[PDB]
């Protein structure tokens, strides 16, 4: 039966091709031309028949003695159906970029599915055998990943332009050497998912093996190679990081498209979301969390500003989605997980960190207005980065981090501009509570010099805002009210930082998207807000408090003694400032 | 101050561990890590009994620990597994814990539940009653654990059910800590 | 200790030691069983009998654990697992003959 399977009429073709490919990992596919793909499609039906036949033949007891001689032949048959399926997916992508039709699509889907099943049976047979079940399984997994990764990369790289230019071997090396992303579809998702699985395993192998335990491993099951060599082989054959991120971005974007279609090939965005979520998890665990030096070094080198921009884009897309959904939530959480990993991981350079921050719009050294409202991950990531920076300095007793200092300065400037204009902002244009909390936390980490300068700047801003009483008397003070609340907090909480503030940040921003953020609110003001507000729930906390339900205390020592000392220092003209505060009442 | 820690040790000894006092012992262990590591044999018994009782009580509340406080529990458990493996590698006469019991304590920090028998638990309490030891501060400890969280990202890749899930997450964390030390080899 | 992921890394060097410990109890148990056989042929005693029974039981249990570890490992198994089985069978048969 084995001989019969290996002697299938349609199989022989891909078999020979795959073998040629194993040499020098020269992965190639013949349906690069649309016409070529069309011819491939024409032969789908008989190809489907042969695939089903081989699958059922291996399904019944066969190759019981997995002796190296048979083991080799069976692995060959499995990788051959694998290549057949990947070529079918490639030709489908070719037809799509160019654009019984459904019949052919059905045949192709069947081929890919059954092909992957043959691989998995051969794989399970090898892994479950007593003659060659372990290192051979691992190399079989390398061969499979390699094939899958190469195919995925090639399919994604297929652009109608290049298609018509050709208008047959799809050499991945050529594209890479030469170096939209269209062509990604359900079949691509299927292969990507299986590829992710193979990748995870080899990386787990790396992790268990001694950290940083040579040449790229050889594409042979019998060939005995280090797990690192196998991973090295994959990376050398195709850029692991680039391919992963490419798939991730494409999957997420496609899912969003399906979502939009629904708001207005499978049309399930969840499918692509699932793949995208898996990619995030794999990178974070197998790579980001990997302690292997080789892995980390590769990651750092692979990391690029472009990747940061893509990541930022996805973050913003998710944060600006406005639709929790179901799978979307899982992907969102995974996205944050990845973001925080990057922020904490030293693999992301300071340059890459600043790039991501600017792409989000939360650059701590950018010009223009500070974004009062920051999106749920755009804010969480920014807070994590700034706090880790402040900790670095605090760990070595370094001076106040200029970025966070510049953050506060820009934020206060924007607040004064809003108050000078006295223009009521929208919820999307209003400072978010969690943002206020992380800002107070940063202010604390700052030394006396930094916190005293912030206090003096606040005093100056309030005094200037009082310069024009007429405008202030006819301007909505929503932003001025926020400024006064911040100043009041900096009166009962200036010298020390409160435990609740730590908990709030740890609960609100140090958390993936209780969903409700942790904070306090104006009981009477919030009551009046409800008197005329949405009935469902409170979507955004327009009215809140950061001073906490502090026990009622008389003015006697209500203001912090240190804060009192600063107010009467040369930096703060309290006598003049107090008069401005009295005038502000109007 | 060594006194108050023996409190959650004994207050909980009576009627199970008060999760409320837990965030106290976790703190303690991490703060005294370097000391448990290079201490003098004069207080070996004290330190050893401390470690054993701490491990047992942390395993008793493995399924029920605030998800936020879960990371500090994992840090304190890495410290405890360090002491245990160090002892199992270099058997010490002044050690007040048997190699069987120490192996079992690592097993419990790394498995679903602790197995140290109550008779032996009271023996440890007595070797601790030996007392052969060598507000603002609370807020300082809070800020310390806060920086700890910033650095210690959960990355948890892969009600009552959630309690069991929290327990399994703790188990994975301590298994990683044991492998982190190459204790498997040790 | 064996219940812990102590022998989990079946690195070639560790693999040898992992097999060493497993067949070590196997020999210890088979020898404890041979001693019980000598005692029966000659015939706190019940306590010692229970002790030896527990010893042989855990001996077989550790053999089985290391066997399954080498079998489902990604760095060991196949012929390696087959050879572990072969050595275990050798020890057991020789013990049976002696008793």
């Amino acid at each position: 039966l084995l001989r019969v399977c290996l002697n299938l009429p349609y199989f022989l073709r891909y078999i020979n091709r795959f073998q040629d490919a194993v040499l020098a990992n020269s992965f190639f596919i013949m349906p690069a031309t649309v016409a070529d793909a069309t011819a491939v499609r024409n032969g789908f039906h008989s190809l489907v028949i042969d695939v089903t036949m081989a699958l059922d033949t291996l399904s019944l007891p066969v190759l019981e003695p997995l002796n190296p001689s048979r083991l080799q032949d069976v692995t060959v048959l499995s990788l051959s159906c694998l290549y057949a399926g990947v070529s079918v997916a490639t030709c489908m992508a070719i037809l799509h970029v160019g654009s019984k039709e459904d019949d052919y699509e059905s045949d192709a889907a069947t081929i890919v599915q059954k092909c992957l099943e043959i691989y998995d049976m051969i794989g399970q047979a090898i892994s479950s055998s007593r003659r060659a079940g372990g290192e051979h399984y691992q190399n079989f997994q390398l061969l499979g990943a390699w094939c899958l990764l190469n195919s995925l990369f090639l399919i994604l790289n297929l652009s109608p332009t290049a298609l018509a230019d050709k208008g047959a071997a799809l050499r991945v090396r050529d594209i890479l050497s030469r170096t939209g992303h269209q062509g990604f579809g359900v079949l691509s998702v299927i292969l990507a998912n299986h590829a992710i699985k193979l990748l995870t395993s080899l990386f787990q192998d790396l992790q268990v093996e001694a950290l940083h335990k040579g040449p790229p491993a050889a594409l042979s099951i019998m060939a005995q190679s280090t797990s690192i060599q196998r991973i090295q082989r994959l990376i050398d054959s195709v850029p692991l990081m680039n391919l992963l991120l490419t798939l991730l971005s494409t999957s997420y974007r496609k899912a969003c498209v399906l979502q939009r279609q629904r708001k207005g090939s499978r049309k399930d965005p969840e499918l692509f979301l699932g793949l995208a979520s898996n990619i995030l998890n794999f990178i974070t665990s197998s790579m980001l969390n990997s302690r292997n030096n080789f892995i980390r070094n590769y990651l750092s080198v692979s990391l690029s500003e472009h990747h940061m921009a893509t990541l930022a884009s996805i973050i913003k897309e998710v944060d600006k989605d406005g639709l929790k959904g179901s799978s979307d939530e899982e992907f969102a959480a995974a996205l944050y997980h990845f973001n925080h990993s990057l922020v904490t991981s030293d693999l992301q350079s300071p340059n890459l960190q600043n790039t991501l921050l600017q792409q989000l719009g939360v650059a701590p050294f950018s010009e223009g207005p500070w974004p009062l409202y920051i999106h749920p991950q755009s804010l969480s990531v920014l807070s994590r980065l700034l706090l880790i920076w402040q900790h670095k300095a605090s760990a070595q007793g370094d001076p106040d981090v200029p970025e966070c200092l510049k953050v506060w300065d820009r934020f206060l400037s924007t607040m004064k501009q809003n108050a000078l204009q006295g223009v009521v902002p929208s919820e999307t244009e209003d400072l978010n509570v969690e943002h206020l909390q992380m800002l107070l936390l940063i202010f604390h980490n700052f030394t006396e010099t930094g916190r005293r300068a912030i206090l003096s700047l606040f005093v100056q801003i309030i005094q200037e805002l009082s310069v024009n009483m007429d405008a202030q008397m006819r301007f909505v003070p929503l932003i001025l009210a926020r400024l006064l609340l911040i100043f009041d907090y900096l009166l009962h909480q200036y010298s020390k930082a409160p435990v609740y503030l730590f908990e709030q940040v740890q609960h609100n921003l140090l958390s993936p998207p209780a969903t409700t953020p942790l904070y306090h609110g104006f009981k009477e003001v919030e009551e009046n807000w409800s008197k005329h507000f949405s009935s469902d729930a409170v979507p955004h906390p327009r009215f809140y408090c950061v001073l906490s339900p502090e026990a009622s205390e008389d003015d006697l020592n209500r203001l912090d003694s240190v804060a009192c000392d600063v107010l009467f220092s040369k930096l703060v003209k309290y006598d003049e400032l107090y008069a401005a505060l009295t005038a502000l009442l109007a | 101050g060594w006194e108050v820690a023996v409190r959650p040790l004994l207050s909980a000894s009576y009627s199970a561990f008060e999760m409320k006092e837990l965030p106290q012992l976790v703190a303690s262990v991490i703060e005294s890590e370097s000391e448990i590591l290079h201490h003098e044999k004069q207080y070996e018994p004290f330190y050893s009994s401390f470690v054993a009782l701490s491990t047992h009580y942390i395993t008793t509340v493995c399924s029920l620990i605030p998800r936020n406080q879960l990371q500090s529990v994992a840090a304190a458990c890495k410290v405890l597994i360090e002491f245990s493996l160090l002892r199992l590698e270099n058997p010490d006469e002044a050690c007040a814990v048997s190699q069987k019991h120490l192996i079992l304590l690592i097993k419990g920090l790394c498995t679903g539940c602790s197995r140290l028998d109550r008779t032996e638990i009271i023996t440890f309490t007595a070797m601790m009653k030996s007392a052969k030891l060598p507000p603002e501060l609370r807020q300082k400890e809070v800020q310390m654990n806060f920086l700890n969280q910033l650095t210690s990202v959960f990355n948890p890749r892969t009600d009552q059910a959630s309690a069991i899930k929290t327990k399994n997450v703790f188990i994975a964390q301590n298994v990683a800590s044991l492998q982190e030390l190459g204790g498997s080899e040790k």
